[PDB]
DNA sequence: CAGTCCCTGTTCGGGCGCCG
DNA sequence: TGGTCGGCGCCCGAACAGGGACTG
């Protein structure tokens, strides 16, 4: 039975994942269970017991009014422990050709990894447990025999095979760039939606009569600018009205070591009435339009070092106003932007915050070949409570929570 | 007897050996019963004698059960446990009577010599070696080892629950319409069958179990309403907890207070409005759980109030999936809250409290959401659903806080319940300077190594002040300072600051803090009819800034 | 930069309750 | 005399953590 289940090992002296399963919904467990039932009747998973001390949380989520549930596992804690197996030994070359792509299209193919018997000596790590409503029964467990979706190695071990599956359509359309992250596969071109879409329809007929099966959806992150750090446009300035533009530009200075202060700082050297109006002199009045130019001139100190992880910061402004700060170093913002609620029914805070973590992450991948490490503006318990509700990316960025006051939002606001 | 189910494979922590501790002496009473048990166990095959060739041994003992001529043979496998591999606990929590749906027929079975029916893997047995002492203190104690899950071993629980499911699996699979709440060896079998047809299925189950090595002797509740299950009393249309007696005593020690709060916490699932903040608070000074502690008035009371609630009899109803799930919360004062989850008014399924003070500077809306959280999670756990809420907070007060809070906060579908105390922001902050208002430039500081420091302000209409603080710190000053600029101002003020530690605390509209100073800063803020607080960078010489620091920098 | 302070969050463990 | 195990809840302290403010 000459198959080729590549061996895999965890980094030096590092135990496997041992995280607890978290509460699900009737609707989610009924699905997660109808799924596993099938997944096992085809030996992709195998019931296992207490003796296996590793665990990973899991659940499902619906997608695109397709009303088709899809399992998902938070392998994050594993991917961090599954050795450089996917880093130092099997990396992925930055296909920067994507950034520029007129029209990219994301397509989930991982539904194929389920055809690649996984190293048995490692399966014991893919352990996950389904729970019961009101706790009527103990946790039914499982393991993986094939490749686990949403895992780091899972796309790696397979890319060797993928590539070859692509040479036909990939050598006959070299213009198009094709990238693979986790379970998803990105296809960037330049043709107009009329034909560009009709072409993706061909990649399909190629991949289905080759095994794979995949059930606006497009993207062009570059065809949308980083929105600059704008300033006010008034013709009368109060004491605080100024003290603001000051303190703001004071910190907005670290993003530009060259940004004038004194000319607008001079205007007050005594305890003045905040309400008091005190227009400006032509020099400081020229500064407002000068320091104002440095805010159209892209920062200088940015180098995408793949050697470190992309962090990210986010702000909650007003009426669906959220902002991006993707950076690897403090003040060294490699890229920023925003996300507002669309002309559809109004959603809530968290539903958005999440969408505003998926979008920022989707870009992040196309622009750097990886995902950030979001610093979140929500309360853990709150986040951990509803997030799984409004998610649909078949991956999961790492994240942390931070509670920090604003006025430092004035800058992106 | 003993079951044919597949034994579970067990290893030891890499490079470790078995236990070898000696049998610390036991009474002549226990021994009389251990040898009485072992004889039966050995005769039955649950254990076997062992000779010199077995180099291990662990100490054992026995306990008496509630109203039982019966003893419980235990083993002090504390040592082995460490040396044993670790498992993944399969039990994820506990069932709640208020999650059971109303059934037409209910039964409760309890497997006998549960653990002792499931085999222990052939190779691990060597370690389960123990010795039964001789009382005439002569004959070398008899040595045996386990052939079934020994009581007190780190893994038996997970193995038993695991095997149990595996055993029930086929039955469950062929009788999908029959519910079977299993918890260890306890089985609650629910059905929507008539007495007749259900009692037949309850028989088939029993036989299947027996056939699979599991006995269901008559400790089997039948036309037993009220059934005794999980520490409750299950009646045809209501359920309730069992007699939950508190201790009435003279002087209280710490473990006493522990027991009290423990039980009270346990009663809070059905008896509404139990509260423990003051009784617990009485346990901050870490000490001997034998050390006598004096009760505070604020606790003496809440004890007695509680003690009262526990007198009126109460109960809860079962779940009806065809109806909506409602949960209402009420403010019980000083951080505490109480809630109940019902479906039909006054007939609630469960009740509960929330008294965690997350933070050092928060308000009652922060807490109110902290609770809506707990109640969702919890409610999902039991019903796998999320409640519709009824809240003591204006449908506006809310649209105010979230639309103005820097953090995304959320509440599920909910409606207002005008049933005060009501929840509300005790004050707001003008987010725009206030005309004709003495604008105060405030600041302060203190010396790192020395004792004191100080803080003060200045006005835009000509006014100066400063105060000599003591043992303060870089932060204890900015605040201590904004404190004066309040009393030393009036209905309308405009304070300015360069510190963020203080602008941050205050911008959250906090109405409750751990520090006395903060509270005073709030109290005052409530009295004013207009206040504004803007921030400006420290040590960047800004109009009005430097003067203040000077007056203090000394 | 360090070397510290404050300050605020978070995790972990322990004690008790309840269940088997 | 007392002494065991697993799950979950509560509460408390201890131990970390991370920022901002100063100082060397
Ligand atoms: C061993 C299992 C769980 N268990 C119950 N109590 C304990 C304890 N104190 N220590 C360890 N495990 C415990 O007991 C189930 P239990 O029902 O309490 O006892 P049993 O051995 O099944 O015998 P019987 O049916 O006649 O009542
Ligand atoms: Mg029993
Ligand atoms: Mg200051």
């Amino acid at each position: 039975s000459p198959i080729e289940t590549v061996p895999v090992k965890l980094k030096p002296g590092m135990d496997g994942p041992k995280v607890k399963q978290w509460p699900l919904t009737e609707e989610k467990i009924k699905a997660l269970v109808e799924i596993c039932t099938e997944m096992e009747k085809e030996g992709k998973i195998s019931k296992i017991g207490p003796e296996n001390p590793y665990n990973t949380p899991v659940f499902a989520i619906k997608k695109k009014d397709s009303t088709k549930w899809r399992k998902l596992v938070d392998f994050r804690e594993l991917n961090k422990r599954t050795q450089d197996f996917w880093e130092v030994q099997l990396g992925i070359p930055h296909p920067a050709g994507l950034k520029k792509k007129k029209s990219v299209t994301v397509l989930d193919v991982g539904d194929a990894y389920f055809s690649v018997p996984l190293d048995e000596d490692f399966r014991k790590y893919t352990a996950f447990t389904i729970p019961s409503i009101n706790n009527e029964t103990p946790g039914i467990r499982y393991q993986y025999n094939v490749l686990p979706q949403g895992w780091k190695g899972s796309p790696a071990i397979f890319q060797s095979s993928m590539t070859k599956i692509l040479e036909p359509f990939k050598k006959q359309n070299p213009d198009i760039v094709i990238y693979q992250y986790m379970d998803d596969l990105y296809v960037g071109s330049d043709l107009e939606i009329g034909q560009h879409r009709t072409k993706i329809e061909e990649l399909r007929q190629h991949l289905l009569r080759w095994g794979l099966t995949t059930p606006g959806y497009e993207l062009h992150p570059d065809k949308w600018t980083v929105q600059p750090i704008v300033l006010p446009e008034k013709d009368s300035w109060t004491v605080n009205d100024i003290q603001k533009l000051v303190g703001k530009l004071n910190w907005a200075s670290q993003i530009y070591p060259g940004i004038k202060v004194r000319q607008l700082s001079k205007l007050l050297r005594g305890t003045k009435a905040l309400t008091e109006v005190i227009p400006l002199t032509e020099e400081a009045e020229l500064e407002l339009a000068e320091n104002r130019e440095i805010l159209k001139e892209p920062v200088h100190g940015v180098y995408y070092d793949p050697s470190k992880d992309l962090i990210a910061e986010i702000q909650k402004q007003g009426q669906g106003q959220w902002t991006y700060q993707i950076y690897q170093e403090p003040f060294k913002n490699l890229k920023t932007g925003k996300y507002a609620r669309m002309r559809g029914a109004h959603t809530n805070d968290v539903k958005q915050l999440t969408e505003a973590v998926q979008k920022i992450t989707t870009e992040s991948i196309v622009i750097w070949g990886k995902t950030p490490k979001f610093k979140l503006p929500i309360q853990k318990e709150t986040w951990e409570t509803w997030w799984t509700e409004y998610w649909q990316a078949t991956w999961i960025p790492e994240w942390e929570f931070v509670n920090t006051p604003p006025l430092v939002k004035l800058w992106y606001q | 007897p003993i079951s044919p189910i597949e034994t579970v494979p067990v290893k030891l922590k890499p490079g470790m050996d078995g236990p070898k501790v000696k049998q610390w002496p036991l009474t002549e009473e226990k021994i009389k019963a251990l040898v009485e048990i072992c004889t039966e166990m050995e005769k039955e095959g649950k254990i076997s004698k062992i000779g010199p060739e077995n180099p291990y041994n662990t100490p054992v003992f026995a306990i008496k059960r509630k109203d039982s001529t019966k003893w419980r043979k235990l083993v002090d496998f504390r040592e082995l446990n460490k040396r044993t591999q670790d498992f993944w606990e399969v039990q994820l929590g506990i069932p709640h009577p208020a999650g059971l749906k109303k059934k037409k027929s209910v039964t409760v079975l309890d497997v006998g010599d549960a653990y002792f029916s499931v085999p222990l893997d052939e190779d691990f047995r060597k370690y389960t070696a123990f010795t039964i002492p001789s009382i005439n203190n002569e004959t070398p104690g008899i040595r045996y080892q386990y052939n079934v899950l020994p009581q007190g071993w780190k893994g038996s629980p997970a193995i038993f629950q695991s095997s149990m499911t595996k055993i029930l699996e086929p039955f469950k699979k062929q009788n999908p319409d029959i519910v079977i709440y299993q918890y260890m060896d306890d089985l609650y079998v629910g059905s929507d069958l008539e007495i007749g047809q259900h009692r037949t299925k309850i028989e088939e189950l029993r036989q299947h179990l027996l056939r699979w090595g599991l006995t269901t002797p008559d400790k089997k509740h039948q036309k037993e309403p009220p059934f005794l299950w999980m520490g409750y009393e299950l009646h045809p249309d209501k359920w309730t907890v069992q007699p939950i007696v508190l201790p009435e005593k003279d002087s209280w020690t710490v473990n006493d207070i522990c027991k009290l709060v423990g039980k009270l916490n346990w009663a809070s699932q059905i008896y509404p409005g139990i509260k423990v903040r003051q009784l617990s608070k009485l346990l901050r000074g870490t000490k001997a759980l034998t050390e006598v502690i004096p009760l505070t008035e604020e606790a003496e009371l809440e004890l007695a109030e509680n003690r009262e609630i526990l007198k009126e009899p109460v109960h809860g109803v079962y779940y009806d999936p065809s109806k909506d799930l409602i949960a209402e919360i009420q403010k019980q004062g000083q951080g505490q809250w109480t809630y109940q989850i019902y479906q039909e008014p006054f007939k609630n399924l469960k009740t509960g409290k929330y008294a965690r003070m997350r933070g050092a500077h928060t308000n009652d809306v922060k807490q109110l959401t902290e609770a809506v959280q707990k109640i969702t999670t919890e409610s999902i756990v039991i019903w796998g659903k999320t409640p519709k809420f009824k809240l003591p907070i204006q449908k506006e007060t809310w649209e105010t806080w979230w639309t103005e809070y820097w953090q995304a906060t959320w509440i599920p579908e909910w409606e207002f319940v005008n049933t005060p105390p009501l929840v509300k922001l005790w004050y707001q902050l003008e987010k725009e300077p206030i005309v004709g208002a003495e604008t105060f430039y405030v600041d302060g500081a203190a010396n790192r190594e020395t004792k004191l420091g100080k803080a003060g302000y200045v006005t835009n209409k000509g006014r100066q002040k400063v105060v000599p603080l003591t043992n303060t710190t870089n932060q204890k000053t900015e605040l201590q300072a904004i404190y004066l600029a309040l009393q030393d101002s009036g209905l309308e003020v405009n304070i300015v600051t360069d510190s963020q530690y203080a602008l941050g605390i205050i911008q959250a509209q906090p109405d409750k803090s751990e520090s006395e100073l903060v509270n005073q800063i709030i109290e005052q803020l409530i009295k004013k009819e207009k206040v504004y607080l803007a921030w400006v960078p420290a040590h960047k010489g800004i109009g009005g800034n430097e003067q203040v620091d000077k007056l203090v920098s000394a």
